[PDB]
């Protein structure tokens, strides 16, 4: 009369989930809004600790539906579990009628917006570095066996022009040992198999990565604009992919269309991507032709 | 599942064990009609504050309480009506779970802790499936039958009296509303007691400060031995909206899932 043991032999998750009261932080301005809820920029002042920390406060709008917040609590779980310079970490949550995730603020915010507003003051060596940092972040996410099912430029935040991080995690799912695939959403960033069969893997996030780098190399252009979510499956079956960005050389575009291969194993790994983009970043003007540099 | 009725002369109170919020518990004895045998029992005396002269006859909030039996609840052997209501149960010498975890602390296995979580959960499930609301679940009210078996006590006692703050849900504090999910809140606090090895909830604070503190978003902090996965459970227990909170079926099942791997979810050395 005890439960019989079947040990997993996996390490305990000793992530600290800090809980804060709403009076510990103030809301200054709105950064983002939608049906998800609202992201605020505000100031956190811990109790007895006197540091003032610029923070983003994400608050969920449909408090009452159970799994809107089941999804918020999974999100909070993941964000509290990760630890990496290129992934955004949870600083704690406030439990009220409304759940409020609290993260460290990133002054320059969305990276998509950044490569759009600053279109022509951006050299090759910033873009390649960004690609490297994102690949590193996704590599860390990969070896913690969680899949970021929503990798895109929208979801990359900018701490400094030289330092970006990864966010969201609202769709991100954890894979157990001998859980290679996830069976379950932004259609123009997903792998073909994620559209056709709802399968998500680490190799699907590589497709998302390719589309992301394409967004960056086109300075925040819209993927397949004018093309609706309805038909893209078909275009991908005809072999049609995203166009070669004007600044990209044949090698860079080779790598990104390599991310968009049908066979998911034929696609590069984040390890590989870190290596190759680091190698390109050591001589940026040879791989990206952007003059004004 | 059948309620026994005693007469007042069959019962005798030997020593006071302690008093709580509702009644006073005596270690006493049972001597049946026309017999000379003394059988050690636990007699809880509840005073009649109804004014209608409540307890002279068996009501069936009373048979309802008396008609419940489960492996992980304290069975009510019998009741005795009068000016004071007397609830007779088994005398469990091992005492409360609170005192046990306080005395042995980390020395108890993580398997034991997770399992006790499960047991308390299935006891509460039995109670909820039979429409019984506890209204006073705590570590002090979980007694040890065996070194490995625990039982839920003092259930249904609260609606014997007319219309503990640290184990109560917000709606209970604000509006005197008690639900099975308020019992879930209480369960969460109880488990917090368990895995902190008998810590006092909101120690530094004062009773006045607690409900508002809750409404401002803060909770009982993550226990030192608790993985994020186990603390997440207590967290969802302490949700403000009731229908978000877990049910006892799920609580039992997930603590079972954890019990099938004690070291992955609790870290004690
Ligand atoms: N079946 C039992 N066997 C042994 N001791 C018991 C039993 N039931 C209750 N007690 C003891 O009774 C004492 C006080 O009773 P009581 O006041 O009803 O419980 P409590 O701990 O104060 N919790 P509560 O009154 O519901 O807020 C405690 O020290 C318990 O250990
Ligand atoms: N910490 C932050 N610092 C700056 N901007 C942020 C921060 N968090 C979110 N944002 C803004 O919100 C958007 C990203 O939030 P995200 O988590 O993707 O919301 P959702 O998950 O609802 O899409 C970006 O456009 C960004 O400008
Ligand atoms: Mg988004
Ligand atoms: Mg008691």
């Amino acid at each position: 009369l005890v439960e019989p043991l079947t040990p997993s032999g996996e390490a305990p998750n000793q992530a600290l989930l800090r809980i804060l009261k709403e009076t510990e932080f103030k809301k200054i301005k709105v950064l983002g809004s939608g049906a998800f809820g609202t992201v605020y920029k505000g100031l956190w002042i811990p109790e007895g600790e006197k540091v003032k920390i610029p923070v983003a406060i994400k608050e969920l709008r449909e408090a009452t539906s159970p799994k809107a917040n089941k999804e918020i609590l999974d999100e909070a779980y993941v964000m509290a579990s990760v630890d990496n310079p290129h992934v955004c970490r949870l600083l704690g949550i406030c439990l009220t009628s409304t759940v409020q995730l609290i993260t460290q603020l990133m002054p320059f915010g969305c990276l998509l917006d950044y490569v759009r507003e600053h279109k022509d003051n951006i050299g090759s060596q910033y873009l390649l570095n960004w690609c490297v940092q994102i690949a590193k972040g996704m590599n860390y996410l990969e070896d913690r066996r969680l899949v970021h099912r929503d990798l895109a430029a929208r979801n990359v935040l900018v701490k400094t022009p030289q330092h970006v991080k990864i966010t969201d995690f609202g769709l991100a799912k954890l894979l157990g040992a001998e859980e290679k695939e996830y069976h379950a959403v932004p259609i123009k960033w997903m792998a073909l198999e994620s559209i056709l069969h709802r399968i998500y893997t680490h190799q699907s996030d590589v497709w998302s990565y390719g589309v992301t780098v394409w967004e960056l190399m086109t300075f925040g252009s819209k993927p397949y604009d004018g093309i609706p979510a309805s038909e893209i499956s078909s275009i991908l079956e005809k072999g049609e992919r995203l166009p070669q960005p004007p600044i990209c050389t044949i090698d860079v575009y080779m790598i990104m269309r390599k991310c968009w291969m049908i066979d998911a194993d034929s696609r590069p790994k984040f390890r590989e991507l870190i290596i190759e983009f680091s190698k390109m970043a050591r001589d940026p003007q040879r791989y990206l032709v952007i003059q004004g540099d | 599942v059948l309620a026994r009725i005693f007469k007042e002369t069959e019962l005798r109170k030997l020593k006071v064990l302690g008093s709580g919020v509702f009644g006073t518990v005596h270690k006493g004895v049972w001597i049946p009609e026309g017999e000379s045998i003394k059988i050690p029992v636990c007699i809880k005396v509840i005073e009649d504050k109804s004014g209608r002269q409540s307890f002279q006859a068996v009501t069936d909030h009373m048979l309802a309480i008396g008609s419940l039996d489960h492996a992980h609840i304290v069975r009510l052997l019998g009741l005795c009506p009068g000016s004071s209501l007397q609830l007779v149960t088994q005398y469990l010498p091992l005492g409360s779970l609170l005192d046990h975890v306080r005395q042995h602390r980390g020395a108890l296995g993580p398997r034991l802790l997770l399992n006790w979580g499960v047991q308390i959960a299935k006891g509460m499930y039995y109670l909820e499936e039979h429409g019984m609301v506890h209204r006073n679940l705590a570590a002090r009210n979980v007694l040890l039958k065996s070194p490995s078996q625990v039982q839920v006590a003092d259930f249904g006692v609260a609606d014997l009296l007319p219309p503990p703050i640290k184990w109560m849900a917000l709606e209970s504090i604000h509006f005197g509303k008690y639900t099975h999910q308020s019992d879930v809140w209480s369960y969460g606090v109880t488990v917090w007691e368990l895995m902190t090895f008998g810590a006092e909830p909101y120690a530094g604070l004062r009773l006045a400060e607690v409900p508002d503190l809750l409404e401002k978003g803060e909770r009982l902090a993550q226990p030192q031995i608790c993985t994020i996965d186990v603390y997440m459970v207590m967290v969802k227990c302490w949700m403000i909206d009731e229908n978000i909170r877990p049910t006892f079926k799920e609580l039992a099942n997930e603590f079972t899932r954890m019990a099938r791997d004690p070291p992955r979810y609790l870290v004690i050395k």
